[PDB]
């Protein structure tokens, strides 16, 4: 009967820190994918680049 | 930046080395000439010695 509210606060307390924990993976996840771009971005400024330096030789 | 400046660097190397070369290359030339016109000048005067009363 009593122990009802404290097993659903518990629940609810660990749902929300697992839904908090999820996008805070997200957080890391979508991070390291804008470094990565990052990365492709500058792999196609470098062959760009390399093209020119090409043409100018 | 520094790969193109090295090559734009390069070519005013090259060119004026170039340019340098074509300088005494046309010096030498004029050199060549005028040891050409001595040479002629000694063969004057081995011809000359010949007339035995112009060389006494």
């Amino acid at each position: 009967s009593q122990s009802q509210g404290i097993q659903q606060l518990l629940q609810a307390e660990k749902r929300a820190a697992e839904k908090v924990a999820d996008a805070r993976k997200r957080k890391a996840r979508r991070l390291k994918q804008a470094k990565e771009e990052a990365q492709m971005e500058v792999e196609q400024y470098r062959r760009e680049r390399e093209q020119e330096f090409q043409s100018k030789q | 930046e520094k790969k193109e400046k090295q090559i734009e660097q390069q070519k005013k190397i090259q060119m004026s080395n170039l340019m340098n070369q074509a300088r005494l290359k046309v010096l030498r030339a004029r050199d060549d000439l005028i040891t050409d016109l001595l040479n002629e000048a000694k063969q004057r005067l081995s011809k000359v010695v010949k007339d035995t009363t112009r060389y006494q």
